[PDB]
């Protein structure tokens, strides 16, 4: 209704491209009803705007509920939006460094810079009704919205003035803005960091959390097994293990290891290893900690992660953009579901390799995940808890 | 009185001129009647040849917005689908409503009406309302309903309007008396934006037509469909043929329209000859006997739970009840998939799960408790085990043969004291000659010929000729990953008779292990049977 009194930036689509055209998918009652006395107060505030059919554009909207919250957070699936929106005009190395990172929802802050009022009908949304009893309420934004990649870069301005004043009494603090969250760290006490990340909160009262520790953050290396009694079978499949290697370290050599399986022989027979092979394993073992050769971070093009299940709760991951050159390494276990729900423990791993991805690097991988798509479709909303959401495709052949 | 909706052309195009047909004394005169009594009830107005534009009109009166609908822009239909009664709560009192001439009562954007000119076969008329036929007009109105309903259903808190088209669902918990007086100010505020209810398409009385439901105190039938037997179709009654048989799709699944809507490949006139070609045939008469089979559920209870649950059948079919008290359903069904690739019991059941899943959250929103033919155990081994990342929600084992089992399972660690069999295929140029073979460290081997295959294919040979050629217990190695993926992936059934057999042979098996190593290394097992199928 009211419009803005501070003016509005404008802002434009790639060059060619349309606005996003994105069914709504089925919501339950409780996000339904959470959508409703959410987007009410938020058009009476003059947020957002009742839309007809003549906008053929819409997003799909859901809620979230954060790690311990109560209650309900409004997500709006942006997805598509963003990768239609223009770039806009860097990432602080540092972040990786300190010992205690909070992130902070500074998402409500987004609403008090209005959208381009010719960009409007891009952010068309739709509620949809339990059982289609009445046609779903559209809505468009007549401000910046949450989980819109344009929103923080326009409020970039007006969020700099609001932490200077912090960010020199307290020059060391790094602080890292990405979509609707500040990551701020520190090397202070775990006593001294939590009161100064709430001043710095009460700062942003003032104009109008969730904790991280990065300094420990793991990275799994290639293991060889290192057995005492090898068979056939243990032999075999170190030998395969090693030529998989040798697409990331092209040195390995597996030859003198198969020399000692020449012949037909039965898996479980134990094989002694005839020393030259030792010698060729040694090698083998110390020629996996050197640095991969030709890997670097390369801002300009998209990240991937790509998810493997192990098993009893542990599942592991590899950050790279392109094959055999990973950036990052890992694997996960005992997170929430942990032997009992395969898509909640997904759902979780993609969400931290995602929190990490954001403090190395500021952008969020591509992810590639072991499960059909009916299946993650049908339950990933029901486990997100992030102000985010990453793309992914859908993998169905069997790895190692 | 209505706020219109602005409607522009798509970039670039301009409105339509498409000639008009030109016809008989017979019905040109009943045109000029029809649209007098149009123009006096308001809804056409009339201009000369100013504008350019054209729409045909044939002949009750009928308009061809095809040409125009081609150039008019998209419209987001808001709706995720139809409404099933299923979803129904109970109410004390219920009414429904329709509106006389839905469109007919709508304006259109004045700066569109030039476009929707059309000629009498002489006078010229260009529409002010809603045209029937139209893109927009289902969007348009419908959206228009709605707002028009809003300030009514906000200061009517006690009742509930359930709206689709023309008929209005109104129920409520009040008395009669209350509920009476409650729609007639319904009817006189939709009176007052210029759309009458007529009082004998006013249902009062209870079996209640809502969208081809009959709508009983404690129960509801679907409405029989039946559509014609005529002999020859004009491709509008083709088009009203794949109109109300593409929503009896909802309720009947199964209904396919594939056919019919094919035969509108062409500049086809909505008034000459149509042949069916013999495909279409098939298609009404496919489900003609699907379409006389009733359907009949209770209404939803809240404060109860939803359970569903599911039976197997015959050739990957499934059936599924959803229902809150015993034997009293909601909703029942049918499914049918069984998989282009390799597919087994279990993942079909997976999909059933999640197939209710999504049809549950969009009636009642939230998701049933499932009671599945399968044992806690047989589900436990299976997701802890498959590669990939799966999950059912919270359900528990129904005793309902035939059983959802595991019909075999690999090991994992090589078996001592099993023969250990080395297999490997080959295929040589254009040759058109397949070689699958094994060697075993006891000293065992054999190579079979083959006539027309792939690369896999002899791979998957060569396995099921070491799992055909030994004992119960078997180690076998193969260098093909995809042979070896596709046992990994578990299936119970196969398109691939050549699979079928390994999975006949895998469950008369006691124990086997598969096991993988890249081709052309030195492993003394591969290297021999590659040798043999050189
Ligand atoms: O002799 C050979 C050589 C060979 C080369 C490449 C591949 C291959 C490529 C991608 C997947 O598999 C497979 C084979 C193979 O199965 N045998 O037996
Ligand atoms: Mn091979
Ligand atoms: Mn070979």
């Amino acid at each position: 209704g009211p419009i803005s009194p501070i003016e509005t930036v404008p802002v434009k689509l790639k060059p060619g491209m349309d606005g996003p055209k994105v069914k709504q998918w089925p919501l339950t009652e409780e996000k339904i009803k959470a959508l409703v006395e959410i987007c009410t107060e938020m058009e009476k505030e003059g947020k957002i705007s009742k839309i007809g059919p003549e906008n053929p554009y819409n997003t799909p909207v859901f809620a979230i509920k954060k790690k311990d919250s109560t209650k309900w957070r409004k997500l709006v699936d942006f997805r598509e939006l963003n990768k239609r929106t223009q770039d806009f005009w860097p990432h602080p190395a540092g972040l990786k460094k300190k010992k205690s990172v909070t992130v902070l929802d500074v998402g409500d802050a987004y609403f008090s810079v209005p959208l381009d009022e010719d960009f409007r009908k891009y952010t068309a949304f739709t509620i949809p009704s339990i059982n289609n009893e009445t046609p779903g309420i559209r809505y468009q934004y007549n401000v910046l919205p949450q989980g819109w990649k344009g929103s923080p870069a326009i409020f970039q301005s007006s969020m700099t003035k609001i932490l200077e004043p912090f960010k020199k009494q307290n020059p060391d603090i790094v602080i890292y803005q990405y979509m609707d969250d500040l990551y701020v760290g520190s090397d202070l006490e775990i006593g001294q960091h939590r009161t100064k990340i709430e001043e710095l909160r009460q700062h942003l009262l003032r104009w109008g959390g969730y904790e991280l520790h990065p300094d420990k953050w793991t990275v799994q290396p290639i293991v060889l097994p290192e057995k005492d009694s090898w068979t056939v079978n243990d032999i075999q499949k170190l030998v395969g293990k090693l030529n998989w290697a040798s697409q990331i370290y092209p040195g390995i050599k597996v030859r003198q290891l198969s020399k000692l399986l020449r012949g037909t022989k039965a898996l479980t027979e134990v094989i002694p290893l005839t020393e030259e092979a030792e010698l060729e394993l040694a090698e083998n073992r110390e020629i996996l900690k050197e640095p991969v050769h030709g890997v670097y971070y390369d801002p300009s093009k998209d990240l991937i992660a790509e998810i493997q299940k192990q098993g009893q709760g542990q599942w592991t991951y590899q950050i790279y953009q392109e094959p055999f050159k990973n950036l990052k390494t890992g694997k996960y276990a005992r997170m929430r579901g942990a032997h009992t729900n395969d898509v909640k423990q997904l759902t979780e791993a993609v969400q931290k390799i995602t929190t990490e991805s954001i403090v190395i690097w500021g952008k969020t991988p591509k992810f590639k995940l072991p499960i059909q798509k009916e299946t993650w479709e049908t339950w990933w909303t029901e486990y997100w808890q992030a102000t985010w959401i990453p793309e992914w495709e859908f993998v169905n052949t069997p790895p190692l | 009185p209505i706020e219109t909706v602005p409607v522009k052309l798509k970039p670039g195009m301009d409105g339509p001129k498409v000639k008009q047909w030109p016809l008989t004394e017979e019905k040109i005169k009943a045109l000029v009647e029809i649209c007098t009594e149009m123009e006096k009830e308001g809804k056409i107005s009339k201009i000369g040849p100013e504008n350019p534009y054209n729409t045909p009109v044939f002949a009750r009166k009928l308009v061809d917005f095809r040409e125009l609908n081609k150039r008019t822009q998209d419209f987001w239909e808001v709706q995720l689908g139809i409404p099933h009664p299923a979803g129904l709560k109970k109410k004390k009192s219920v009414t429904v409503l329709d509106v006389g001439d839905a469109y007919f009562s709508v304006p259109l954007d004045e700066d569109f009406r030039k476009y929707t000119a059309f000629t009498i076969p002489g006078i010229r008329y260009q529409y002010n309302v809603l045209p029937q036929g139209w893109k927009g007009s289902p969007a348009i109105f419908q959206s228009s309903m709605t707002k028009i309903l809003e300030p009514f259903k906000k200061q009517n808190p006690d009742i509930v309007i359930y709206q689709y088209m023309d008929d209005l669902y109104v129920g409520s918990d009040l008395e009669i008396g209350q509920h009476r007086t409650k729609i007639e100010e319904l009817r006189q505020h939709l009176l007052r934006w210029g759309l009458t209810t007529p009082d004998k398409k006013h249902q009062k009385e209870p079996p209640f037509l809502w969208m081809g439901y009959e709508l009983h105190p404690d129960k509801w039938t679907v409405q029989p469909i039946v559509l014609p037997e005529k002999d020859s179709w004009t491709v509008n009654d083709i088009q009203k043929l794949v109109g109300k048989l593409n929503w009896a799709s909802q309720i009947y699944p199964g209904i396919k329209v594939r056919q019919l809507s094919k035969l509108l490949r062409g500049t086809k006139a909505l008034t000459e000859v149509i042949p069916l070609t013999e495909e279409a045939e098939l298609e009404l008469a496919e489900n003609r006997e699907i379409l006389k089979e009733p359907v009949h559920g209770v209404y939803y209870d809240p404060s109860k739970d939803l359970i569903a649950e599911i039976q197997k059948q015959g050739q990957g079919q499934w059936t599924y009840q959803i229902y809150q008290e015993p034997f009293k359903n909601l909703k029942t069904g049918k499914y049918a998939r069984m998989r282009g690739a390799h597919t087994n019991d279990v993942k079909q059941l997976t999909e059933a799960v999640q197939k209710i899943t999504t049809e549950s959250i969009v009636i009642w929103g939230k998701t049933p408790k499932f009671k599945l033919p399968i044992q806690k155990e047989t589900w436990e081994t299976w997701w802890t085990e498959y590669w990939q990342a799966t999950w059912i929600p919270e359900w528990e084992f129904v005793n309902t043969p035939p059983l959802v089992k595991l019909w075999y399972q690999l090991e994992k660690e090589p078996i001592v004291g099993a023969e250990t069999f080395y297999v490997d295929g080959a295929a040589n140029r254009e040759t058109k000659l397949g070689k699958a073979g094994y060697v075993t460290n006891k000293g065992r081997q054999k190579v079979v010929p083959l006539t027309n295959t792939t690369n896999q294919k002899t791979e998957l040979q060569a396995i099921y000729l070491a799992l055909q050629d030994s004992g119960l217990e078997v180690n076998i190695v193969t260098d093909s990953q995809y042979a070896l993926g596709i046992i990994q992936a578990q299936p119970d059934k196969s398109e691939s008779e050549l699979v079928n057999q390994i999975i006949e042979q895998l469950i008369k098996k006691e124990k086997v292990y598969l096991a993988w190593v890249p081709a052309h290394k030195g492993i003394g097992g591969n290297e021999q049977v590659d040798k043999l199928v050189s």
